[PDB]
RNA sequence: GCAGUCAAGCGUUCAUAGCGACAUUGCUUUUUGAUUCUUCGAUGUCGGCUCUUCCUAUCAUACCGAAGCAGAAUUCGGUAA
RNA sequence: AGAACUGGCGAUGCGGGAUGAACCGAACGUAGAGUUAAGGUGCCGGAAUACACGCUCAUCAGACACCACAAAAGGUGUUAGUUCAUCUAGACAGCCGGACGGUGGCCAUGGAAGUCGGAAUCCGCUAAGGAGUGUGUAACAACUCACCGGCCGAAUGAACUA
């Protein structure tokens, strides 16, 4: 019903991404240290899991 | 209209050949010419003129003019001197109103009880005149 | 390392007239006109003509720098913008609840409101900023798009729209449901 | 640790039978004083040469003044130091008229922004740069460019009392 | 040098012009301070806010009747300070927080008279470019204060009124001017000139 | 590796420019890679053409200076996308090989090189009547 | 007792979703310990009852994030007393 | 808890560390002046909002030994430095020009011409070119790279250190 492109753009703002492996943050998946400051702004990030 | 109408504030800015006051030290109400620049807060002046010595100085006891010469960079006191005067710049600074306000303080603490009781009378005769004149004015 | 100054160049070509005066920017073009308010910041601006200006900071720190720069892309931002508009694409989606968009106003405050999200009984509202302007395409499906000279009511309205359009509880990646930006390009030149 | 000056320390071992007129050995030093001159210098030669002071005399100490001194100069300075975890070597750069204000700069920045100290500290050279695009540090650079000039921003007015009636400026 | 100093706090830094006041009162200067809300305070607002409500949520636990008042106001914040930087268990103390008063705006009679500055606490000038500030109306207003807008309305009615004596006085100089100038060109004029006045 | 590169492309621009009595500063901008290849196979007669950096084709003259003293004010115009066609067959012949055949309009002569002279190559195109009106005139 | 680092390895694969070997760095005094300073011309010396308040190293409720999250349910986690 | 040297409290006030037996200072006849100690000079408080070279912005800042703490380990905040490499024979950034021929390389099929894929990674002429890093066409057409050259021109990157 949905087709691939809305479905690789929808990914691209949503699925996309990584993570912070100590404050779970929605960061850019190509970023390389975390954006916030808890974290301390540290470098270990992971991509986001996809699905099945 | 068309014209961008830009409005840079202007500041009196440090380069070569620039003249400027001494405001403190031996040398306090002088005149020297910055000819190169040490860094952000030092430079070099130079004062045969004003007599004061060719030196590393520092711009917070500096304070600078609107005036300025030209001057190739490196030179010695006696281009110092030269193109100083060449320029004719003490004169210039004595035409400026603020220099002239220098002398009027200097001038006015100069005075004596006699000057004062003397400025005194003269200031009440100018007084009745402007007084009536601005009433009929 | 303290760098003594610098400065960088902002192109103002035939067609613009920009007023500057203690960091209020003012700038007009064909579109209309756009003003701005930097007095955050202490940095100079400098005329060389009506199709040059620079921007100058003193004996700045690094940051101060990257804060020129910045500067400089957002007053030519405001150019292009009162020039050439800017436009935003976004396209609907979902894979069972068509995403129900209209507008409506309150007093003419014109709120875009939406419905059947995910079979939401909610209704959405996002109100529409001044200036700006929405319009529902026909060439392609629900490919609503909005325009505008303030990038920033544009791009912040946009976004205001996708974020009120979130889907809670659930995997996103699977519950794509949304809305979600397709494209930006400029009012003018297609 | 005060206002620096420049001095040449000369010493030797004590002459003896065998040794009559020994090596004498030259440092250039920076101290406030001959004192200090000394003292370092027999820092100096004792991590060097295998002698004390009481081993050694001093043949001279020479106060020591500049070329050209009203001459702003660029130097190339080459400088060792001990850090809370270890010790480094390290080479910096000055624009000053002046040897001695190069080093009360050197010192006190090392002060600042490395907190090593002149105990912590240790001069390994000191040497006017000839050649401008030979210096490597960039905020002396940017003084070398060529016809510079700037203003000073932000004009800030020393008040010697502490009122005054009237809003101040920074014009300048 | 006066039996009264006026002074507003625009531009200002709130710990430095108490310190300041606070010497002069106990040396024996009169003072007001008015415009109080145009305060200024180094750092954000958030991070003042946080020091407001340290200070706010330390009182007396088992009464917060007896235990510290915690005052909104701008003013009084300011003369919370103030009497932090004096001795107020004194009879000087109290002699000195007699002889001053602080408000916000401006009434009638203090602003007829002068307003003067102090450049040992100013924002623009002491404060180095690029860092943060803040103001004491907005953070007393977060902190619970209400007034702030009878005050703003207030202020705008009577700086319109000034700006008119002002124009009306600059007008009237200018005049002056002319009709002094017709005997600065006086011989009278000359001699108190090269008196050097 | 690289220096031995650029060395190399010395030593062809230095054996072109010793063994052959002429050569062409052509602007090369905008010109294909197939239009080289057409321009060499047509000038597989005599003429040679050499391209590569500017930078390394002044560094090569410059190093040159020692014996060949002239090849000094080619350096002024070596400048923008241009090269060597060196050659040893006539002027106008190797202009018009250049110019007009397997162009498109587009590689120009941008100077041409000669026994230590410098010709901007209009009076090689000049075709006749020159020297009519000259020794008419006289 | 609490929390962390490193990462062998589990996790069908997958070092690090969740976990985590061998090591290792701290924290708290709600554990016991250790000491014996205070008090033996006097501190009323389990427990529960009733009662208010404080803490947070958060169980729930609000809000968000991550997952080996399809939904559901669940777990990791932050703000939060 | 216990021993070694010395010095100290207890027997001992005063100055200062707010406060304190043991710190530092210095030890007392009763008074005057003066100079100082350690300590300090925004106000409380007597004393420079003194000067000067700089580091730093903390949504938990920091702020005087003794003394009422904080560590490992991390940070592209920030500062400075080292070492290695690229690069002036022209670097990188970044733009710009070419980005081809043998040649639509072979299989796969309605059509696949460097880019759905299966299988090979050659040669030419080149400053150079991948039998192609991708965009786009039903497929060519059209672009930007790999690779090379025009441009700015001196900088760019990596790992480290405190």
């Amino acid at each position: 019903i949905i087709e691939p492109s809305l479905k690789a753009l929808a990914s691209k703002y949503n699925c996309d991404k990584s993570v912070c492996r100590k404050c779970y943050a929605r960061l850019p998946p190509r970023a390389t240290n975390c954006r916030k400051r808890k974290c301390g702004h540290t470098n270990q990030l992971r991509p986001k899991k996809k699905l099945k | 209209s068309t014209d961008s109408i830009v409005k840079a504030s202007n500041w009196r800015l440090v380069e070569v050949g620039r003249v400027v006051l001494i405001k403190k030290g031996q040398s306090a109400g002088k005149l020297a010419a910055i000819v190169e620049i040490i860094d952000q807060k030092k430079v070099l002046i130079d004062g045969p003129k004003a007599g004061v010595p060719r030196q590393a100085i520092n711009l917070g006891q500096v304070v600078l003019t609107p005036l300025t010469f030209a001057l190739p960079r490196g030179a010695r006191t006696a281009t110092v001197s030269k193109k100083w005067a060449a320029a004719a710049v003490c004169e210039k600074w004595a035409a400026s109103s603020w220099a002239k306000k220098i002398a009027q303080r200097e001038r006015r603490a100069a005075l004596t009880d006699f000057e004062r009781f003397q400025v005194m009378v003269l200031r009440k005769q100018k007084r009745y005149t402007v007084k009536k004149a601005l009433a009929k004015a | 390392m303290k760098y003594i100054q610098t400065e960088q160049q902002i192109e103002v070509p035939e067609g613009v007239t920009v007023s500057i005066k203690s960091r209020i920017v003012k700038v007009v073009g064909p579109r209309g006109t756009l003003t701005k308010n930097l007095k955050h910041i202490d940095v100079t601006f400098t005329k060389v003509n009506n199709q040059l200006i620079k921007v100058a900071v003193h004996n700045g720190g690094r940051k101060h720098v990257a804060a020129l720069r910045t500067v400089k892309s957002l007053v030519d931002n405001m150019i292009t913008g009162v020039t050439k508009g800017y436009k935003y694409k976004m396209r609907y989606v979902y894979a069972h609840f068509p995403i129900n968009v209209n507008i409506v106003e309150k007093d003419g405050a014109k709120f875009i409101e939406v419905r059947n999200f995910l079979g939401d009984k909610k209704i959405r509202n996002v109100p529409v900023r001044d200036g700006v302007t929405i319009e529902f395409s026909t060439n392609v499906k629900d490919e609503i798009v909005l325009s505008g000279n303030s990038v920033e009511d544009v791009s912040q309205n946009a976004a205001d729209l996708q974020q009120i359009c979130r889907v809670r509880n659930k995997d996103i990646r699977k519950f794509l449901d949304g809305i979600y930006v397709s494209h930006k390009g400029f009012i003018t030149e297609d | 640790m005060a206002h620096f000056k420049e001095y040449q320390v000369i010493g030797r071992r004590l002459p003896t039978e065998s040794v009559p007129e020994p090596k004498l050995f030259r440092m250039r030093i920076f101290a406030s004083n001959e004192v200090i001159a000394k003292s370092r210098y027999w820092y100096f030669l004792q991590k060097l040469h295998k002698v004390k002071k009481a081993s050694g005399e001093i043949v001279s100490i020479n106060q020591i003044n500049e070329a050209h001194p009203t001459k702003v100069k660029n130097f190339g300075v080459w400088v060792r130091y001990d850090s809370r975890s270890g010790t480094h070597n390290m080479y910096k750069e000055i624009r000053d008229v002046s040897r001695v204000a190069a080093v009360e700069t050197l010192y006190q920045d090392m002060a600042a922004r490395h907190r090593a100290r002149f105990r912590s500290i240790h001069i390994l050279k000191v040497a006017e740069i000839e050649k401008t695009a030979d210096v490597k540090r960039q905020y002396v650079k940017q003084f070398l460019t060529k016809d510079l000039k700037f203003p000073l921003p932000h004009r800030v007015q020393k008040s010697t009392k502490t009122f005054s009636y009237k809003r101040p400026s920074t014009f300048y | 040098v006066e039996p009264v100093v006026v002074i507003d706090g625009k531009g200002h830094l709130v710990g430095r012009l108490a310190s300041v006041v606070a010497k002069q009162l106990l040396n024996g200067q009169k003072i007001v301070v008015v415009r109080a809300e145009e305060l200024n305070i180094s750092g954000e607002f958030f991070r003042n806010k946080l020091k407001y409500h340290d200070f706010l949520r330390k009182a007396t636990a088992f009464n917060k009747t007896r235990g510290p008042f915690h005052f909104r106001a701008p003013s009084r914040i300011f003369y919370k300070a103030l009497r932090g930087m004096v001795s107020h268990k004194t009879a000087r103390g109290k002699a000195a927080l007699e002889r001053l008063k602080v408000f916000e705006g401006i009434p009638p009679p203090y602003d007829k008279k002068k307003r003067v500055v102090v450049p040992q606490a100013l924002r623009v000038l002491r404060l180095k470019p690029g860092r943060k500030y803040t103001t004491l109306g907005k953070l007393s207003t977060s902190v619970g204060w209400k007034y702030e807008d009878v005050v703003a309305k207030l202020e705008a009615k009577r700086k319109v009124s000034s700006a008119e004596y002002y124009a009306k006085k600059r007008a009237f100089t200018k005049k002056v001017a002319s009709a002094n100038a017709t005997a600065a060109e006086s011989d009278v004029a000359k001699q108190l000139a090269a008196l050097g006045y | 590796g690289i220096r031995e590169k650029k060395a190399e492309y010395f030593a062809k621009l230095r054996e072109y420019l010793e063994e052959y009595k002429s050569l062409f500063v052509v602007g090369v901008d905008n010109v294909s890679s197939q239009q080289m290849h057409e321009v060499r196979k047509e000038l597989r007669g005599r003429a040679v053409v050499l391209m590569g950096k500017n930078t390394m084709v002044r560094r090569a003259i410059r190093g040159f200076l020692s014996d060949l003293p002239d090849f000094e004010k080619l350096l002024p115009f070596v400048k923008g996308n241009v090269g060597f066609v060196f050659t040893n067959e006539p002027l106008t012949e190797i202009k018009n090989v250049i110019v007009s055949n397997r162009v498109a309009a587009g590689l120009t002569v941008v100077q041409v090189y000669d026994n230590g002279q410098v010709f901007p190559s209009s009076i090689l195109d000049i075709t006749d009547e020159e020297l009519v009106s000259h020794f008419v005139s006289a």
